[PDB]
């Protein structure tokens, strides 16, 4: 708040986080899943539907 | 607009004409078998 | 006498909160007598 | 005359009333005996033939 | 002083109390098991769900759907561990809901949810709940939307409460604390919530201090049978709505049937048809207007036996 | 004289000719057993069939309806005999739909039928017919609203004729005459059909001389297989469609499925659920709208094996 | 045609026929059935749907 | 219409109020089942 | 070359006729040649 | 510079509808042997078990 440029820099911060939640979150949990899973599955099984 | 009364006697006519060409092309059926079993004969 | 029943029942301001309250009344008397269970059970 | 033809206008408008709403209330108790009970009798029916399997082991 | 506290502690123990669970699902017996509202839809539902793993919980799903509301595509992933659960979803739309759960401790719990539209289209949720199971009661605070960047509070702040009387009766509370604007008022609601739970029957009331009241019932009708009344008083006009259902359960499918004081007839069929496939048949009814909608979906699950030898996570944070 | 007729009618019959059904019928094989056209709708519906007699055939039925141009409640009743069918049926709106066709000869039938709308409501058709099927050909002449009290000839008048070629092949004529109004000149259409019919294919082509072409192919894919294809080509702009479907005979079921070049796909399972009920699921998706259509009907015979005894009446005229 | 008053009687006669269809054609087809049919049924049982 | 300065004082008031007899309500409730089961032990 | 097979199948006023055509050739082929029941039956 | 920017210009553009098209293709694709293959597959399925009652005999 002190600054109001800084109350603008914040604001972009939210833009950015909003951004990398958009685009990284399901690959996170993708990555997770696929790394720490007992066994471990093909990376085309990971993403496929029935096979 | 509405069609005169010489504009009538046309389309009636040229209908007339076609369900007598109708009428003709059933009789030329009706005869057909008769001709396309001939050219079986033939071969 | 029932002209005072029907009309706060369909014809009223609140004529819809009537129905909906009696309903509920029936309905949980119908379940928990027991004539529910004898019937849909 | 006219006192007759006024009874005929009363019986007449309120009788295809009552019609529409005697017709209306079996189509709705109609409608829901169908959509109700047709799925609850095909699984409660399975669910016979299943019980069936279990009494003959 | 633990002087106090062990006597007060022991005291309070000593009544045989239990966790109410928490307010949302004071009606969940009715509202969820028995009546189909969670579950109508019309068109046609297709869930392509693959299983990776049960210990940690892993699995991915494919939806396709064409109906009313319905988005075309959504894909959803999952990851699931004692103390955490990750999900995500995102439609053809570039519509992201993710869920986020994580166990700072058996007790506390913390839940953060995000809905991210496309940037131009929309608004963006960004809600944080903590949510505090004792050892007879629940605490609930949710922020949604929460900003400080215009020099003071705003958005919806959600206080929830619920306690154990009695080994049957719980009471609880719920606030709700509103300021969008800080050009204008903070707006607060208070909603009193109640439930009385016995073996066979279950009783729950909600009533919003403006005026609504929501009251349901639920009754279990033998072993393969239950049934519960749901009731809805709005007085903000006064509009009230009764519904009744019942729900059966058979060794290979599950029937839902209710009808309500506005003359709605809804069915719910769900029967395994396979081992991995489950279909699924929903009918409303209007009998008002006669207009009828029909939904047909299918659920199937790829992942089978290859991984039965695992068995799933416990208590995971769903 | 009789001395040609006797050369010629035997000469006639030598050729092992046979009746080659009606014009209507040419593409009954692709149009109404294999594609789903006739069998797609919306919503719900439930039919109660009871047959009192199969001989002569009386049977009352009862059709419950919630779509999209359905009508609520359609009552139905029909009366068949080796020489007379009766036909019956009522929409809850008081549209009367009746059929009466009576065999005068067994080689000539009239199919009277009357559509009866509220009378202020709508306009009111009637239509005669006169079929004659002869050893080779069919011949028919329908009159449709035919008037002449304004002192001249009014109506839609159409001519078919059908003729038998080889053992094979059929070719026959449509013609129309048409004079709603008398003031307004007569206009006339013709349109030429043909088929070529042997065991295992059906090939079809119905040319309108105004420019549009329907031309079907059928065949068998084996003892439970079947398949076809419609092109229909339209030139009033220049618009054509292209359909290809296939039926699949289970000996419980009956599954249909059909793409068209318009990226329609639509899909008609029948399934025998019990001996008197039959389940039928019909969906329809446009891939370009990525809309669906979804419709769940149920049929029920009530008569059983009450009747089975007596067996249906010879050749009713349907 | 003769005379146009005829054209107004042929012009009756069909709205009487109208009528005569629409309300006597259905109850014509169940007569024929019920006195017609092998056996007769009961006189419910011939409108009842699946008793 | 915009409220003036006063007007938001008097509405954050009555919130704030609110807000404190919500937890006030909720400290009842923590203790109620002392005051319940009191009930039960003199019938 | 190719591009007179592509505009007239979809970018001409008779495209659509084409298109339909095409497709039926295409499908009594499948048929008739034995390909379909050998995948269809 | 300004070079390259239409060049990223051109590609995104050109990337985005090639997904679109290729991602309308998968879904058409896929909801086709849904439609298809489901009721084909529970008929056909039934159809085997009948078929084994008969095998039985
Ligand atoms: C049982 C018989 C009781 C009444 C049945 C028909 C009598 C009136 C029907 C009518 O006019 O339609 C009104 C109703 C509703 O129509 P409506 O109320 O929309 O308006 C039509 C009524 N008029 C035109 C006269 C104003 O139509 C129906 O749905 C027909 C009733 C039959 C439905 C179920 C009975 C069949 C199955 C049981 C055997
Ligand atoms: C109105 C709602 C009901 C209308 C449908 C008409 C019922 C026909 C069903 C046929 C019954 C049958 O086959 O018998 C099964 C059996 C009859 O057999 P049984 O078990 O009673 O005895 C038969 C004897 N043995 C076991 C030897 C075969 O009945 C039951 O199991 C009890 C349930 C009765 C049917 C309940 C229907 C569904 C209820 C759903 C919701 C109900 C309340 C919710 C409100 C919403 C509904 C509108
Ligand atoms: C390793 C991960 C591999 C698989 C995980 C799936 C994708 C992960 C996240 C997607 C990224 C978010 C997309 C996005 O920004 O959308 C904005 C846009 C919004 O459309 P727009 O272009 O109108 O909006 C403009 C806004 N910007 C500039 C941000 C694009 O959405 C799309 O691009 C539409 C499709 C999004 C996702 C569709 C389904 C998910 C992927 C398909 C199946 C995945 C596997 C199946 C095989
Ligand atoms: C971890 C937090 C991640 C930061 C942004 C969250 C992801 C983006 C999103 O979906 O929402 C953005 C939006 C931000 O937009 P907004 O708050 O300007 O308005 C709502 C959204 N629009 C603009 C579309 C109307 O969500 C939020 O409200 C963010 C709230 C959290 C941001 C800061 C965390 C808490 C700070 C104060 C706590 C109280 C003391
Ligand atoms: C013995 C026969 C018994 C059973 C046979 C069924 C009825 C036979 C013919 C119905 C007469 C025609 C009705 C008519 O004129 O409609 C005009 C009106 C049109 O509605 P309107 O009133 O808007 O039109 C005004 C026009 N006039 C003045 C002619 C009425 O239709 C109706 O009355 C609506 C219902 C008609 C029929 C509905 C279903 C048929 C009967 C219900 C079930 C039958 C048995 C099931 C138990
Ligand atoms: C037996 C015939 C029964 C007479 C009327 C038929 C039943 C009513 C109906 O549905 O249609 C009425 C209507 C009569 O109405 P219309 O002909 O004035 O116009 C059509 C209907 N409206 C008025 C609503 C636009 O149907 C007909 O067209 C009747 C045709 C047959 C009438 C006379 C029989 C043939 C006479 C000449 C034959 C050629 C030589
Ligand atoms: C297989 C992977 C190929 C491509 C899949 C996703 C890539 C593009 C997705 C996208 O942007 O959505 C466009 C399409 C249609 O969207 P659209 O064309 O209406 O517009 C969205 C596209 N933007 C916003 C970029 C302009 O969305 C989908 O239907 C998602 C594709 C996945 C459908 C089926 C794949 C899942 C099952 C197979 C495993
Ligand atoms: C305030 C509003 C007015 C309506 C209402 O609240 C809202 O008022 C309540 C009164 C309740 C009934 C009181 C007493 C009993 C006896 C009980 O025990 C019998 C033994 C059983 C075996 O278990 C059968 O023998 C059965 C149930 C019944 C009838 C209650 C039903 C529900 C009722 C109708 C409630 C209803 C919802
Ligand atoms: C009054 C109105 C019309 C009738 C109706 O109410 C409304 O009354 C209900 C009676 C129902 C039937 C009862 C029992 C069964 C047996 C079940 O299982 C057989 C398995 C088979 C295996 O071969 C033989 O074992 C199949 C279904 C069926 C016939 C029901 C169908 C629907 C019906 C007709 C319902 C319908 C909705
Ligand atoms: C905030 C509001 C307060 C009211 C409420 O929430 C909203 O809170 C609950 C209090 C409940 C009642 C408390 C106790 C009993 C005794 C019980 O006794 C059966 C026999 C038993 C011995 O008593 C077995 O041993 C019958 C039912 C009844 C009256 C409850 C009914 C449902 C009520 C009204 C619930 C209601 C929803
Ligand atoms: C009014 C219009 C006239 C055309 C048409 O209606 C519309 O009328 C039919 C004439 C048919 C063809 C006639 C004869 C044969 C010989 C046959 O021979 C196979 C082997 C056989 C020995 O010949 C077995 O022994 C192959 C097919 C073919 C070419 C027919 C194809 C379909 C056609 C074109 C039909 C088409 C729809
Ligand atoms: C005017 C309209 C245009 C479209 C159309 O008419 C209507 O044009 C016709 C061409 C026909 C095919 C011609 C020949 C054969 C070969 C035969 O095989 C026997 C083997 C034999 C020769 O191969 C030697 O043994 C099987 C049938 C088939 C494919 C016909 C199918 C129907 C077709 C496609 C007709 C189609 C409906
Ligand atoms: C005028 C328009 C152009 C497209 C078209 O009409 C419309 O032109 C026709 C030409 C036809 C093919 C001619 C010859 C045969 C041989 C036959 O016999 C093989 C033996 C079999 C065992 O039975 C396999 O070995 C198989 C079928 C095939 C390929 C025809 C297919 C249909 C076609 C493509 C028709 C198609 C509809
Ligand atoms: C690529 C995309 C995803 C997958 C898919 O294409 C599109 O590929 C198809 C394969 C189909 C399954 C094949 C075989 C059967 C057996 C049948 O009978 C079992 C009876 C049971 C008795 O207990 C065991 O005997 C039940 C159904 C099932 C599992 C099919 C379901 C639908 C599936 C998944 C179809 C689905 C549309």
């Amino acid at each position: 708040l002190g600054a109001d440029s800084k109350q603008e820099r914040i604001s972009k911060l939210i833009e950015i986080s909003r951004v990398v939640i958009h685009y990284g979150y399901l690959p996170m949990i993708l990555y997770l899943g696929y790394t720490r899973s007992e066994p471990k599955p093909s990376i085309i099984r990971l993403l496929s539907p029935l096979s | 607009p509405q069609p005169s009364p010489e504009e009538l006697r046309a389309a009636e006519a040229e209908a007339a004409s076609t369900i007598q060409r109708a009428i003709a092309t059933a009789a030329v059926l009706y005869l057909a078998p008769f001709i396309v079993d001939a050219v079986y004969k033939m071969f | 006498p029932i002209t005072g029943a029907y009309n706060a029942l369909f014809v009223s301001e609140n004529a819809s909160i009537v129905r909906s309250v009696v309903a509920f009344g029936l309905a949980v008397t119908f379940l928990a007598s027991g004539w529910a269970e004898a019937i849909l059970s | 005359r006219g006192w007759i033809y006024h009874k005929y206008e009363q019986t007449t408008s309120a009788v295809r009333k009552a019609l529409s709403f005697a017709g209306r209330a079996a189509w709705t108790v109609s409608v829901t005996a169908l959509l109700v009970g047709v799925p609850f009798s095909l699984a409660y029916g399975e669910d016979q033939q299943y019980a069936a399997m279990e009494q003959e082991q | 002083l633990s002087d106090l506290y062990d006597a007060f502690q022991e005291r309070r123990q000593k009544l045989g109390l239990s966790n109410p669970g928490l307010v949302e699902n004071i009606a969940k017996e009715v509202q969820r098991d028995v009546l189909t509202t969670n579950l109508m839809f019309s068109g046609l539902r297709a869930d392509l769900t693959k299983a990776f793993s049960l210990n940690p919980l892993f699995q991915v799903s494919h939806q396709f759907a064409m109906g009313e509301r319905l988005s075309p595509y959504t894909f959803a992933a999952l990851y699931g561990t004692s103390k955490m659960f990750a999900q995500g979803n995102i439609d053809d739309q570039g519509n992201l809901s993710t869920t986020f759960n994580y166990r700072w401790t058996p007790s506390f719990t913390t839940k953060t949810r995000f809905q991210i539209t496309p940037g131009a289209t929309g608004q963006d949720m960004a809600q944080f709940e903590h949510e505090y199971s004792g050892a007879d009661f629940t605490a609930t605070i949710k922020a949604l939307n929460p900003s400080f960047l215009e020099g003071g509070l705003t958005g919806i702040f959600v206080g929830q409460y619920l306690q154990s009387i009695t080994p049957k009766l719980s009471l609880g509370l719920e606030a709700v604390w509103q300021r969008a604007g800080l050009t204008q008022g903070p707006d607060t609601a208070i909603s009193y919530v109640g439930r009385y739970k016995t073996e066979n029957w279950i009783a729950s009331a909600q009533l919003q201090a403006q005026g609504a009241l929501n009251a349901s019932y639920w009754q279990r009708l033998g072993e393969k049978v239950q049934a519960g009344v749901d009731m809805t008083l709005s007085v903000n006009t006064k509009e009230g709505i009764t519904t009744f259902g019942a729900k059966y359960d058979f060794r290979m499918s599950t029937f839902r049937a209710q009808i309500d004081t506005k003359g709605k007839l809804s069915c719910v069929l769900e029967k395994r048809v396979a081992a991995p496939v489950m279909m699924t048949f929903a009918a409303d009814v209007d009998h008002f207007t006669q207009q009828a909608k029909v939904g047909v979906g299918i659920s199937i699950e790829a992942g089978g036996e290859e991984l039965q030898d695992q068995q799933p996570a416990p208590n995971i944070p769903f």
